[PDB]
């Protein structure tokens, strides 16, 4: 009788916890829906602003005249100039740099694969070590690798 | 693994440099007519102001998305604790009925 | 030792092939740029093609969004059932202790 | 942004076309190395996982090989002594069967 009384009290407490967590989850779901609406409103505003800017600039950027096209080449050349440590980098001599850096890239990939082979074998060796460790732990329980 | 991580970083940088050089090679033709020029900054004022407003809207959208994601998270953990309570209550109720 | 050098060469072959396939996996999006490559060849007024590509991307993104949402719901369902089992196991184990 | 900022001036378009050409080159290179003219971006993942299994088999093989080579450091005497012990216990046996 006393045992059943204890379990009934336990169930009462669990019911109170369930009520509290249900209320918390309902509040969280309401907040989640509110934030969904707020987010969708933000993308709506962003898309509207983008479309309106497109409409306003329609006439502006259509007549590009392939004349403001070359600044893109200028930015690309400069971006390579800082990225590639070649202040003398010229579109004329940039081909020798292209081939040399491609050679370096392929060498790097080969070294990467060489490292990858040994990395994989080492990781799998550690995996078998670990498997031995789990088997030992399951059979006997906690123990160090040295005792394994 | 540390060494391979460093090697992968180096490979990525080399690939990026090679791609930049390829870009220069491709845009050599565009450089060819670099002497050309054209009119610019006709409707820049309104375009610039609208760009600024759109940037503000995009930043607000990013904040909104971050808040949405995090709230999805906390709602998830709340649901998980709710389910845990459900399971505990069901088991204890079954056990009380058995007794 | 001979067989081992042979196996190392085979592993190198596998490594290079897998790396190549992974590289194309990364360039997966770039194959979508076939439209971009064709668009760039316009060399004239091409805003309508940009809008068509944008609409196609919107359709793809909406499809991915629905896929992600339903998969998230499925994962959440799996997570609640797992948590319920966890709590049930805890309760049963505690009763076994008590008995 | 490209449509809204049409002043972008097809720079992103140029970069994307260059990326498309690079992807074409990479796909051809893989079709060569993997010798898979039958290949597509959509289904390349399947061959990628297949060759991932292939590489895992090769690496596990070479791992057992690494262990065997490492234990091969055992001098000539141990093999002889074990062989003679097995012979004395069971009788004459071949080293392969020992």
């Amino acid at each position: 009788q006393e045992k059943i009384d204890r379990y009934q009290v336990d169930l009462e407490e669990l019911s109170y916890r369930l009520e509290e967590q249900t209320d918390v989850v309902e509040e969280a779901g309401e907040l989640q829906a509110e934030y969904e609406a707020r987010t969708e409103a933000t993308e709506q505003e962003v898309d509207e602003l983008k479309s309106q800017l497109a409409d306003y600039q329609q006439a502006l950027d259509v007549q590009q005249t392939r004349a403001i096209q070359y600044q893109q080449a200028l930015q690309a050349l400069e971006r390579a100039r800082e990225l590639c440590r070649l202040p003398d980098l010229s579109v004329d001599n940039a081909e020798e740099w292209l081939e040399t850096f491609q050679a370096k890239e392929q060498q790097a990939t080969e070294a990467l694969l060489a490292l990858e082979q040994k990395l994989s074998v080492a990781d799998a060796a550690h995996n078998q070590f670990e498997q031995a460790y789990q088997l030992v732990k399951n059979i006997v329980g906690e123990t160090s690798r040295s005792e394994a | 693994q540390q060494d391979y991580e460093t090697a992968k970083h180096s490979q990525h940088q080399a690939k990026q440099q090679a791609f930049a050089l390829v870009e220069i090679v491709q845009r050599r033709v565009h450089f060819s007519y670099s002497d050309s020029a054209g009119m610019l900054s006709e409707n820049a004022d309104l375009n610039d102001k609208l760009r600024q407003r759109l940037e503000h809207a995009e930043s607000d959208r990013s904040r909104a998305r971050e808040q949405l994601r995090q709230q999805q998270a906390q709602y998830s953990q709340f649901n998980q604790v709710l389910a845990s309570l459900k399971s505990s209550y069901e088991t204890k109720q079954d056990m009380l009925k058995e007794l």
